[PDB]
């Protein structure tokens, strides 16, 4: 009786999510540049917190400088964004997709 | 006694699953149906957008982006900066006419 | 009844919101360089804010001349608006739009 | 005793919702249309800036 | 393709957090620049020091 019965409900909230995600694929057809824009916008920062938050957790930093260097706070700073930077680039070797407004391609 | 009183309220279990299984998809397929108006209106709104509206928008995520990107620096705690030459020099004048 | 409701209470706010993009998009339509230079000149201190403040958490600086060298202030006060320089120049090579009022494109 | 009660006030919490999601749509119009007139009257302004 | 996009973009910050999770045990980070040799100037006397 419940196996029965839970596998309703499994087929009740498939046929519900599967017309959530029809509908979300015939939206997202309009996205023209202008709004694919604000996907990127919106998750860079996001993908900052979960590499610099724990980075954050270190208890001591020391920076010095000698003749011709930069002081040092850019090296630290820039390897966060380059972590950021790395990783969509990363992923497109184990699938094609694009994480760049066209640009290149 | 056991039998027919296990039945009944196993009857119940599934009667509740159900019941809560319909009323769920429902829920479901409701919200999917508003979520996708927004994404349309969104879009049929950003198709629109001019320079200085894509700018704003950068404009509006580069302080979002630098504060993530600067949080470490709160751990910095000592900073030497050496400058204008490439050599150990260290130059000090003044005598000890008393220090032992 | 409350996720039915729910549906309803997104629709209402999806459609308003819909709306003040549709007239804000049409107000970026008049943003000469006249007025886009505003909207840099806004946005500029507040990322030195978010990159100058956690790097004032800095416990001690000490700074050594000698020879040819400058003094040292430069060097420490020049790292904070290069990385606010470097900022922009970096995001533009994940999407192609201009942090850059013109003057090269 | 207990289902009609408990559907009655459901249906409350339901209309509380409903109420509010209109209420706040007038409000995010209204100000929406506000502030278009700021981007607008100040971009008309700041074209003629020498 | 903008549809494809977004579940990459879902899926970023996903990996992005399993894979930086190890820097919070970072403990001491030191960085020494603009030159490559052991420059140690300091300047200032000991008039009273033993």
């Amino acid at each position: 009786m419940r196996g029965e019965a839970e596998a309703f409900a499994i087929g009740a909230r498939a046929r519900a999510e599967a017309e959530q995600m029809a509908k979300k694929a015939e939206a997202f057809q309009l996205y023209q540049e202008a709004a694919q824009l604000d996907m990127l916008l919106e998750k860079l920062p996001q993908v900052a917190e979960e590499i610099s938050g724990p980075l954050t957790s270190a208890n001591k930093i020391t920076l010095v400088s000698s003749g011709s260097g930069t002081m040092g706070a850019a090296k630290v700073t820039g390897e966060v964004l380059d972590i950021l930077t790395r990783l969509p680039e990363s992923v497109e070797r184990l699938t094609g997709v694009s994480i760049s407004q066209v640009n290149h391609k | 006694g056991e039998k027919v009183k296990q039945v009944l309220l196993a009857q119940a279990e599934a009667e509740k699953i159900r019941k809560i299984g319909e009323a769920e998809a429902a829920v479901i397929e409701a919200m999917g149906k508003a979520e996708a108006e927004r994404m349309k209106l969104k879009a049929e709104a950003y198709q629109k957008y001019g320079d200085a509206a894509k700018m704003a928008l950068v404009l509006e995520a580069l302080p979002q982006i630098a504060a993530k990107i600067a949080a470490p620096l709160t751990k910095v705690d000592e900073i030497v900066v050496l400058s204008g030459d490439n050599s150990k020099v260290t130059s000090e004048v003044n005598r000890l006419l008393a220090e032992l």
